[PDB]
């Protein structure tokens, strides 16, 4: 589904974000 | 026969109740001929609807009806004709949206009383094709230039060269309008009309029958022709000045300035009917503004 | 007679966290 | 850096200054009329369903 | 009838309706020796088209109405393999033959019997045959005299069926062609004049040029080298010339495709996304994409230009060919 695509895409988001914070 | 006393009776009573409100609108007290003219023609084109339809819409009417190939002057039998009047009708209806619609009887039977007070005063119900088609390629709307055309199509020959004798015809028969909006004295058929237009000797082609007709000023026969269609153009022109006589805050139609005095500006009303006042003189010369 | 969805206020957060994550690691480069 | 960080001010000042856009405008210049068209295409536009199942 | 006193008010003025000896309605224009017919439910369906007058261009307008009478009439279920199977097996080949009312009902239920077996659920043999008279009956029956012509029932069904829009134009000019391949004046004047009694009967004639042929087939032949006769790829040119009398079919044979167009795209006035049908889109401003919805009300965002360009997808877009038109407009812009 587009949604569930998108709910995937969105926990890629949230991992490479806090992949960053824990670079900084 | 008792029916057709009964329809005889409406087509007059409406012509009668058409002629009325022509004169309840008050275009007699306008002193101006060629304003007055042109206030009456567009008041009956308004009235009759007239002013929606197109030269084109006639054409196709007219070749529907077979009357392309016909002899321009062949005298019209009376009859029913519910189908001729149908034809422009329907093309009207398919066209314009159901809220933008006119009545069915009135739209033509006033046109076609129009008709016979213009072209039949003996009341002989024979109408030659030359008078009628003539009639409706001058009074429909749209843009004179393509029914100025089409007129100079149909008097001349296939050379594209007027021909004398058309052309008096076709003057002949469109100052019979003026004599139906009782303009007759102001803009009657006179024999040095044509000659007043056109020389005999220069031949006229197309590009000099536009100049010529809608020259500055154009010929006094025909300066209303050309007007009412101005008529027609500036009845729903805004204009955000005060007057002089009348002090409208809001002027429609066609304005007025004198160059001669100062802060002095005048509607069309106050123009046409020939009302002045203050030092101004009515000899004074005024310019005319369209927008 | 009008009906349209489109997410739009997800679309701004989302604008919103690749703006402060474009900020956040080009600070850190 | 502070170029970067004045850059993508630049970027979240349409970002967020748009607030997607209004559609009752455009139908207060619209005529009434033309919204009554607007009904119209709209319904043989979703009648064209039932044009399969007619 | 019974109906005739209840229903002879739906209509007004010099429209007449009268009954046929076989029992359908039809109305009388009496001075232009023009009549057409008028079921109930074709009633129905024209004064559901009376409320459809929204469309401000003309070819627009005829491809809608004509699309809506196809599909209402389930003539558009009809492919043209079958038609030309049951045209072929009543030996109607000669087109100047003279057809009377049954020849016509048995090639209808020729077709219609197999348009049945097709669409069980969706196609009733009986009122589908009277329809379909009903509508080639006002197309090419004027004058009431019970006798049409094999060529005017042939182009009609064949523009009113399913199949590709060459295939449609081969067909009929192999039927107004003789055995040689080639058409004179007369052939071409007879099928555009068999055309042009389809606008006339709905009210759409005069916009494209009215009911005179002669400057179609002047531009056809002009097209033509001023040759004596057209063979079929120089009127397959001529057709995609795109000529006034003719536009009406390939615009319905464009709407009848983006009917099921679906755009990712949202309109630029009524804010509608995704778009769904007909997009246009300007080829002057940037991201500017209007919905059919709003193009056929004559409502303009941001006012028209001196020249304000339209392309209209009816398909949905390639990103190659819109990566292109837009790079095209940013060097009209840039200009």
């Amino acid at each position: 589904l587009r949604g569930r695509k998108g709910n995937l895409a969105i926990c890629v988001i949230v991992l490479l974000f806090l992949l960053a914070v824990i670079n900084l | 026969m008792i029916e057709d006393s009964g329809k005889r009776g409406n087509t007059m009573a409406e012509r009668r109740q058409l002629f009325a409100e022509m004169r309840a609108q008050d275009l007699d007290r306008i002193r101006l001929s060629t304003y007055r003219t042109a206030c009456k023609l567009r008041f009956v084109q308004k009235k009759c609807n007239l002013h929606l339809v197109d030269i084109w819409n006639v054409i196709e009417a007219l070749r529907e009806n077979a009357l392309n190939n016909l002899d321009p002057n062949t005298e019209l039998n009376v009859a029913r004709l519910e189908a001729v009047l149908s034809t422009i009708f329907y093309q009207l209806n398919k066209r314009m949206p159901t809220t933008h619609q006119i009545h069915v009887e009135q739209s033509i039977s006033l046109l076609l009383n129009f008709l016979l007070a213009a072209f039949d005063p003996e009341g002989h119900g024979k109408i030659s094709v030359f008078a009628v088609k003539m009639a409706l390629a001058t009074l429909c709307g749209g843009k004179i230039m393509d029914k100025l055309r089409y007129i100079f199509s149909m008097i001349s020959d296939s050379s594209g060269v007027m021909v004398y004798g058309r052309y008096d015809q076709f003057l002949r028969e469109v100052l019979k309008l003026p004599t139906a909006v009782f303009e007759g004295p102001s803009f009657g058929y006179t024999e040095q009309s044509a000659r007043s237009c056109f020389s005999q000797q220069k031949k006229v082609t197309l590009n000099g029958f536009l100049d010529t007709l809608m020259s500055d000023p154009p010929p006094q026969c025909l300066v209303w022709l050309p007007l009412l269609h101005r008529l027609a153009n500036v009845e729903n022109v805004f204009h955000p000045v005060e007057c002089s006589y009348c002090h409208s805050e809001s002027m429609m139609g066609f304005r007025y300035r004198c160059q001669q005095c100062h802060n002095y500006q005048l509607c069309q009303d106050c123009f046409w009917r020939g009302h002045a006042g203050g030092s101004h003189s009515n000899q004074h010369q005024m310019k005319e503004y369209t927008s | 007679v009008y009906k349209v969805g489109i997410y739009g206020w997800r679309k701004r957060c989302l604008y919103f966290f690749v703006l402060l994550l474009m900020i956040l690691i080009l600070v850190n480069l | 850096p502070l170029l970067v960080a004045l850059l993508l001010a630049l970027l979240l000042a349409y970002i967020m200054c748009c607030r997607r856009e209004g559609r009752l405008k455009r139908d207060l210049a619209t005529s009434d009329i033309q919204m009554v068209h607007h009904c119209t295409i709209h319904e043989n536009t979703e009648e064209l369903r039932q044009m399969a199942a007619s | 009838p019974a109906s005739q006193h209840f229903l002879s008010t739906s209509v007004q003025g010099p429209w007449e309706r009268a009954i046929s000896p076989n029992k359908v309605p039809y109305y009388i224009n009496h001075e232009t020796q023009t009549t057409c017919w008028d079921h109930p439910k074709m009633t129905e369906l024209y004064q559901s088209l009376a409320d459809l007058n929204n469309v401000r261009f003309s070819a627009y307008r005829t491809a809608m109405k004509l699309r809506r009478l196809q599909k209402a009439l389930c003539l558009d279920l009809l492919t043209l393999s079958a038609a030309c199977d049951a045209l072929d097996q009543h030996n109607l080949k000669q087109n100047d033959q003279p057809m009377d009312i049954l020849q016509i009902i048995n090639c209808l239920t020729t077709v219609y019997d197999r348009l049945e077996q097709e669409h069980n659920n969706l196609v009733n043999v009986p009122l589908c045959v009277d329809m379909c008279l009903n509508w080639l009956l006002n197309v090419y029956d004027t004058g009431r005299t019970g006798r049409i012509r094999v060529l005017s029932f042939k182009t009609g069904i064949i523009s009113l069926c399913k199949a590709h829009l060459e295939d449609k134009y081969r067909y009929l000019f192999k039927q107004v062609a003789s055995s040689t391949g080639f058409c004179d004046q007369r052939r071409l004047g007879l099928l555009l004049h068999d055309s042009i009694q389809i606008p006339r009967q709905l009210g759409e004639v005069a916009s494209f040029g009215g009911s005179n042929i002669e400057p179609s087939v002047r531009s056809c032949f002009q097209f033509a080298n001023n040759k004596p006769e057209i063979e079929a790829a120089l009127f397959l040119d001529w057709m995609r010339l795109e000529p006034q009398s003719m536009v009406w079919l390939p615009v319905l044979h464009r709407v009848a495709a983006a009917e099921t167009a679906k755009h990712q795209a949202k309109c630029n006035i009524c804010k509608e996304c995704p778009i769904i049908g007909f997009r246009y889109r300007s080829l002057k401003h940037f991201n500017y994409d209007i919905c059919q919805s709003c193009f056929f009300s004559g409502r303009v965002a941001k006012g028209h230009k001196m020249h304000y360009p339209m392309v209209e997808y009816c398909t949905p877009t390639t990103s190659g060919e819109d990566v292109r038109d837009f790079a095209k407009v940013l060097k009209n812009k840039f200009r």
